């Protein structure tokens, strides 16, 4: 069914290759991955970052407020 | 739904309900059976010897 | 420290294996990587160029 | 054929291969003879032998005479042809053009591949 | 001339056969020299600890 | 002549599967966990079929049998240790892929989607029956807590868990029950995934872009089989990380005391991956509410295909569904933490939001949002 | 309209198809009717949406956006295959409606 | 087989012969490596450190 040749048809598109003997595995791996890399960061941080920042508010919270309710009440023992 | 929402579909319906309902009377039938539903069998008075 | 020995009869063991592992896959993983980058090098490099008449 | 690039390729790179590695005697031999024919034969009426001549002083710095071709034709044996086949085939990162509906034909590291046997 | 890389090559990269044979040469010694090397890193960071160290003062 | 691997059957099959099957060439490392899945799945056989030479589920040997593999087996704490953080690998990954899927659309296949559903619940049953084996504390007071949860099914979940448990209560004969549905489970696991991935072939493999590649489509063997490998290596370098310095992160240290039907464990939770609908179950007050949101939970993803509304198949291009996949993702981070604590005034509350919101965002808020992104984009 | 313009352009620009080179319907999920509708494109249309999309997929692979000169603006954005994915979705509803009754 | 009996498959071994040995050298060698043959790694250089 699904095989190479009878996938889908596809005009006038030419693809230059080189072989890979011929190229470097890691071409500017660092020059250009670093700020490659930040690019990305930057792109996705706004939306990734905030609902995990939720979560470490609501997680110091909880551990607080279960930290407190384990602790003593004076007003109890007044009398 | 908005597709099968027309007077054939009605039409349809009522053609398979004897069926359905047939086929259901089925199922009814083999849960009891398998199951051996006392509180189901025990009306049913051949088979009330079992118990 | 001996109740430690008892509860993990293989710490020392498990220790040795780990320092060997963390040096074998600190070897293959830049390794198979470079492996990697060399098969994938042809598409990275490669230049699409549509050309309608 | 669209559908039958792969396996001509599979084809060819194997023949290449089986040259390279494992070339017999007599088909050697049938090399050589079909060679010495083409070589009389295209040198043959005035305008081939002119060409030859002229191609022959800007390239060689001379004409070979046949006497030579035939020479080294017959210095040719297995031996040579796979050490020669496997100097140029084996090995070796080929240079690929395709036309046409060429999307069964193999991307070039399964190409590159095949140009060498595990086997050998 | 040829560098040490493409003289690897020609000799044993070349043919697959001589290819597996520095493999497996290559891991029988490496095996030896890694086993080795890092025994010998593991007994330094716990030198004095390591029952090894111990053990002669207490056999005999 | 023809090339036997294009012509030898089960050459044939091998090789349309994994040496030339057209895979989008834009794929990216989320598309590795699956395949990691299926070396998770066959490292688990072995390290198990190993552990069982060694294993006897009866109650009276079981614990016993768990100490001789580690401490006179030789090299059995590795396998063991392998098996025990192998599943939370396991788990870690089935997590990851169906949240690519999610995020990339990939459930509108919608057979691979479906039969990759039967294998998560199918998985996460042998992973309770294995916790059992080990019998200790944790592993009877857990198969007693979740087992009695099936008698909240109405008419039939007394008889039901009964008939589960062999008996009155969870003893010799649950744990040797257990043993069995473990050993078999993994191979209908494998004849599952084998369906599972019939099913995708059919169909191709979504790329990040949601796109359809059949232009770009680049061939398996030179390009993924080394991706997946080097996948896999990486995957190793965790899991091994795990089994030689902290082979007991994991895991709680009750289960290493033998268990004891008459007094509890001070804390009696779930293992990790289950901890989520732990605290769905927890969540709501009925029983049998519980129990049905717990089912509903995982079940919610068979409706993810109905429910979705954009006009593009993958959140790449969405952004606003994109923050509420990771406010999904978050709140089940907090529905796992929730689970483990104890239940008391600060997490029941935050466990009954959380829960509320997971299903809101799977069934209300994700569709209206999409719609909103479709009339944004005068689709 | 300026303001529902505005918040538009806000979501096309957080969208990144442009970025990438592709148009709006480039984007679209390929269902029945879409690979109708893809099918009656015109041959200069559907040749360049190919090379638009294996340009983006290329990109995707190394993990790259298009030069932000070459972005495709808002304005320029062309519904190509909106009038044939229009077309096609009206003749299954006549399709629904004939079977309905 | 006696196909197989002719001058050209007697020149097709001679081809293959040093191949096959050196696969067979390579799998004495990996059998020596996998089970620690001691009976031939005892004379093989600095990994008779071992054992
Ligand atoms: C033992 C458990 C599982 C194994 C071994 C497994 C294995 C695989 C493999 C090898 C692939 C192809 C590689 C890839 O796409 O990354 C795949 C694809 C897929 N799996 Fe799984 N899987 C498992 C569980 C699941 C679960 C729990 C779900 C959903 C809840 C799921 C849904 C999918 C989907 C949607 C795809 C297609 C991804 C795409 O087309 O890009 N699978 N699976
Ligand atoms: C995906 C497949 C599997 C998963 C996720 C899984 C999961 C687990 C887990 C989490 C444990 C508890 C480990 C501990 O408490 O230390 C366990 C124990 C065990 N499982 Fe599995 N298992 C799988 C397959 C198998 C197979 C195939 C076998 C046998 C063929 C097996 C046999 C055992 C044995 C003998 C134990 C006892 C180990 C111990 O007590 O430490 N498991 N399993």
């Amino acid at each position: 069914g699904r095989e190479f040749g009878h996938l889908t048809r596809m005009r006038h598109v030419i693809t230059y290759s080189l072989s890979p003997f011929e190229q470097r595995a890691f071409p500017h791996y660092f020059t250009k991955g670093i700020p490659n890399v930040l690019r990305r960061t930057r792109a996705c941080i706004l939306r990734v970052a905030p609902p995990f920042v939720v979560f470490y508010l609501v997680y110091t919270w909880g551990t607080q407020e279960f930290e407190k309710s384990k602790r003593k009440n004076p007003a109890a023992y007044e009398n | 739904l908005s597709r099968f929402l027309g007077p054939r579909y009605r039409e349809l319906a009522r053609n398979w309900i004897p069926t359905a309902s047939m086929w259901g009377a089925v199922g009814a039938v083999g849960l009891v059976w398998a199951t051996d539903w006392r509180l189901i069998l025990d009306w049913v008075p051949y088979i009330n010897g079992k118990f | 420290t001996f109740l430690r020995w008892a509860s993990e009869p293989e710490h020392d063991h498990r220790k040795r294996m780990g320092l060997k592992m963390l040096m074998m896959m600190g070897l293959l993983l830049p390794l198979v990587y470079a492996m990697k980058r060399h098969k994938w090098s042809v598409l990275k490099s490669r230049k699409l160029a549509y050309r309608p008449p | 054929d669209n559908m039958s690039i792969d396996d001509m390729m599979f084809f060819l790179q194997g023949q290449w291969m089986r040259l390279c590695t494992s070339a017999t005697e007599s088909e050697v031999v049938r090399g050589k003879n079909i060679l010495r024919n083409a070589l009389v034969s295209h040198l043959d009426g005035t305008t081939p032998v002119c060409e030859d001549i002229g191609r022959s002083l800007l390239t060689y710095g001379r004409r070979i005479p046949l006497a030579e071709w035939e020479s080294r034709i017959a210095e040719v044996d297995a031996s040579v042809v796979r050490e020669v086949c496997s100097k140029y085939f084996y090995d070796q990162c080929p240079a690929v053009a395709g036309l046409g509906p060429i999307e069964q034909l193999p991307d070039y590291n399964r190409i590159r591949s095949g140009m060498f046997w595990l086997r050998f | 001339a040829p560098t040490l890389t493409a003289r690897l090559y020609s000799l044993l990269f070349r043919r697959t056969s001589t290819f597996a044979l520095t493999i497996a040469v290559g891991a029988l010694f490496f095996e030896r020299a890694f086993d080795q090397g890092a025994d010998a890193i593991y007994e330094h960071i716990n030198q004095g600890k390591l029952w090894k160290h111990i053990k002669h003062k207490y056999e005999n | 002549m023809t090339n036997i691997r294009k012509s030898h059957p089960l050459m044939k099959i091998i090789n349309n599967a994994f040496i030339d099957l057209p895979a989008p060439s834009n794929i990216s490392s989320w598309w590795n966990f699956g395949s990691l899945l299926g070396i998770c799945l066959i490292l688990q056989i072995l390290t198990g079929l190993f552990l069982a030479m060694h294993y006897t589920s009866d109650t009276t040997t079981a614990f016993s049998s768990v100490t001789h593999i580690c401490r006179d087996v030789n090299y059995g704490w590795v396998i063991r240790y392998l098996h025990a953080n192998g599943a939370s690998m396991f788990f870690i990954c089935l997590f990851i892929h169906v949240g690519r899927g999610l995020y990339y659309g990939s459930y509108m296949f919608l057979e691979t989607w479906n039969i990759g559903v039967v294998l998560l619940f199918t998985v996460m049953a042998t992973a309770f029956m294995g916790y059992v084996l080990p019998w200790g504390q944790m592993s009877f007071w857990g198969a007693t807590v979740i087992t009695n949860l099936l008698s909240a099914i109405p008419y039939i979940g007394t008889d039901l868990v009964e008939w589960i448990w062999g008996g009155f209560s969870v003893d010799k004969a649950t744990l040797t029950r257990f043993f069995a549905f473990h050993f078999i489970l993994p191979f209908i696991i494998t004849a599952l995934a084998a369906v599972h991935l019939l099913f995708l072939h059919e169909t191709g493999s979504n790329n990040p872009t949601g796109i359809s590649s059949d232009m770009d489509k680049i061939p398996f063997h030179p390009y993924y089989t080394i991706k997946d490998i080097l996948g896999a290596l990486f995957m190793m370098l965790i899991l091994l990380i795990l089994v030689l310095f902290s082979p007991d992160l994991l895991g709680d240290p009750d289960n290493y005391t033998p268990a004891n039907p008459l007094n509890t464990p001070p804390h009696i939770k779930p293992e990790w991956y289950f901890l989520f609908a732990y605290a769905i179950l927890r969540s709501i007050p009925n029983k049998l509410g519980g129990v049905l949101a717990l089912v509903a939970s995982i079940l919610i993803l068979i409706l993810m295909p109905m429910l979705h509304t954009s006009k593009q198949r993958s959140m790449m291009f969405r952004p606003l569904s994109q923050c509420l996949f990771w406010m999904l993702v978050a709140d089940l981070i907090t529905l796992t933490w929730i689970g483990g604590q104890p239940v008391e005034h600060p997490f029941i509350i935050i466990g009954q939001l959380a829960s509320i919101l997971y299903f809101l965002i799977i069934l209300v808020l994700m569709p209206i949002t999409s719609i909103i992104e479709n009339n944004l984009l005068k689709w | 309209s300026k303001w529902l313009e505005g918040i538009r352009k806000w979501y096309y620009n957080a969208a990144g198809f442009n970025k990438l080179g592709l148009m709006r319907d480039d984007t679209i999920y390929e269902d029945d009717d879409v690979k109708e509708a893809i099918r009656r494109l015109p041959e200069n249309l559907y040749n360049d949406r190919v090379f638009r999309i294996k340009r983006a997929l290329d990109l995707t692979m190394r993990q790259q956006i298009l030069p932000k000169e070459q972005w495709t603006k808002y304005e320029e954005d062309k519904f190509y295959l909106e009038p044939y994915l229009k077309e096609v979705i009206r003749e299954r509803k006549e399709r629904e409606e004939w079977a309905k009754k």
